[PDB]
């Protein structure tokens, strides 16, 4: 199943301060009003990203429980596990399938230890695997909400695991969404302070690559080869 | 020691010394490595941004690695070093113009 | 003429919060063992002191 | 203080760095 | 724009001067630190004439 993603995906791409400027940029996003990816849970299918994947699990009940990220997950090739176990953010970067299979209680590499939608986002490049995050209530509660909200770094890790495969984890005794981030060049406008507010995609459809010919979101009238 | 491909995670120290201010210095924030003086500053910044940039992303601000305070850039004094003079038909005199 | 201050000092400023991995450890140990049953550590993701 | 006349003072509210230059 | 042209590599392998210094100073530091100087006269000459 199919929906309609309005604008949203946009996170502070590198750590620099800028202010009341409106700052080109040329990275991987995920290309503004797209066909998102619909599964639904409560189901759990398999689905590959190939060098970026938005990741945005919403919430009903609080009960993902994870993340696999690698090719085939079975004492192969080293693969990604990331745990929130109700105490702390847990990370392990094993090659086993189901021999971690214990969930509450209630030779392997490396290691870390750190209404309300969710979102994240995740790329590996350079042998770093980057995520970005943002955390905020919704009212209207029936589909993915209208308004502009910018992620945001959280950890990155050396690991630098090459993937291509994952799959959610929930806990059983919401729902996510995905689609894919591509190559574009937006226009960010940062705010006073430093936290964005607005943005607008070069390849959109014809006026925004006026708008950003200009460098500037009001453009005047007139007539201007873009 | 293995040098495998990928960057090398475990390094030798990193020998850092005390930074002063409202003289300028060269300096060495970790990359930033330009020439100018250090001040205090009060514009905030985000939990995890670690430099400032401006109009043209010259370097114009920077935190210390070490201890959460912003501090503010201004690259040192320079100008051009002019001379007035009466002809020397008149006078030798000279006053000179710190441009 | 331009007219340039100069330099006068240079300044060193690096994460000193720092981790680290005790080798000490290994070394004050009390846990040798047999010559061909020799272990192999792969150990990094740390600082180490030499 | 500037003498600045009136419509003088209109049209100046009208109207609206530092690595190696300098405006003098 | 003449300032944004400070911020290229003209060919070169850096946008900046001190890290070819970093790398290599025999001989490829000309070679290469040739391209920058070439590039960044071009931009300051044609911000002269116009
Ligand atoms: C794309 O979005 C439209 C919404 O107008 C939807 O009907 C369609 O199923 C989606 N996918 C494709 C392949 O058209
Ligand atoms: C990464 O894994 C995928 C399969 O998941 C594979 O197609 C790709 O070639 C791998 N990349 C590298 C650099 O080995
Ligand atoms: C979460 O896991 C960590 C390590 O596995 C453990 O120390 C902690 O007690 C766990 N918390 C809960 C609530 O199970
Ligand atoms: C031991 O190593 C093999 C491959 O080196 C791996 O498949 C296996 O999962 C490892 N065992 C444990 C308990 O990590
Ligand atoms: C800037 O930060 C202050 C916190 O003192 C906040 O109240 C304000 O909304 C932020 N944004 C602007 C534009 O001032
Ligand atoms: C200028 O120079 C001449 C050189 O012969 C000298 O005679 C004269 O006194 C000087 N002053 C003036 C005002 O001409």
């Amino acid at each position: 199943a199919y929906t309609n993603s309005f604008t949203r995906g946009v996170y502070y791409p590198d750590k620099v301060f800028r202010s009341s400027v409106l700052h080109s940029t040329q990275d991987l996003f995920l290309p503004f009003f797209s066909n998102v990816t619909w599964f639904h849970a409560i189901d759990n299918p398999v689905l590959p990203f190939n060098d970026g994947v938005y990741f945005a699990s919403t919430e009903k009940s609080n009960i993902i429980r994870g993340w696999i990220f690698g090719t085939t997950l079975d004492s192969k090739t080293q693969s990604l596990l990331i745990v929130n176990n109700a105490t702390n953010v847990v990370i392990k970067v094993c090659e086993f399938q189901f021999c971690n299979d214990p969930f509450l209680g209630v030779n392997c590499t490396f290691e870390y230890v750190s209404k309300n939608l969710r979102e994240f986002v995740f790329k590996n490049i350079d042998g770093y695997f980057k995520i970005y995050s943002k955390h905020t209530p919704i009212n209207l509660v029936r589909d993915l909400p209208q308004g502009f909200s910018a992620l945001e770094p959280l950890v990155d890790l050396p690991i630098g695991i090459n993937i291509t495969r994952f799959q959610t984890l929930l806990a059983l005794h919401a729902a996510y969404y995905v689609g894919y981030l591509q190559p574009r060049t937006f226009l960010l406008k940062y705010n006073e302070n430093g936290t964005i507010t607005d943005a607008v995609d070069c390849a959109l459809d014809p006026l925004s690559e006026t708008k950003c010919t200009l460098k500037s979101f009001t453009v005047e009238k007139g007539i201007y080869q873009t | 020691f293995e040098l495998l491909h990928a960057p090398a995670t475990v390094c030798g120290p990193k020998k850092s010394t005390n930074l002063v201010k409202n003289k300028c210095v060269n300096f060495n924030f970790n990359g930033l490595t330009g020439t100018g003086v250090l001040t205090e500053s009060n514009k905030k910044f985000l939990p995890f941004q670690q430099f400032g940039r401006d109009i043209d992303d010259t370097t114009d601000a920077v935190r210390d690695p070490q201890t959460l305070e912003i501090l503010d850039i201004t690259p040192c004094s320079f100008g051009g070093v002019s001379v007035i003079t009466p002809g020397t038909n008149t006078s030798n005199q000279v006053a000179v113009l710190y441009q | 003429s331009n007219f340039r201050v100069q330099p006068t000092e240079s300044i060193v400023r690096f994460p000193n919060i720092t981790n680290l991995c005790p080798f000490g450890e290994v070394f004050n140990a009390t846990r040798f063992a047999s010559v061909y049953a020799w272990n192999r550590k792969r150990i990094s993701n740390c600082v180490a002191d030499y | 203080p500037s003498k600045r006349s009136f419509i003088e003072d209109l049209l100046f509210n009208k109207v609206t760095k530092f690595n190696g230059l300098t405006v003098l | 724009t003449l300032v944004k042209q400070l911020s290229s590599n003209f060919g070169a392998i850096s946008s900046v001067l001190n890290d070819i210094l970093a790398r290599l100073d025999p001989p490829e530091a000309e070679v290469q630190i040739d391209r920058l100087i070439t590039g960044r006269l071009q931009s300051l000459q044609t911000y002269v004439t116009q």
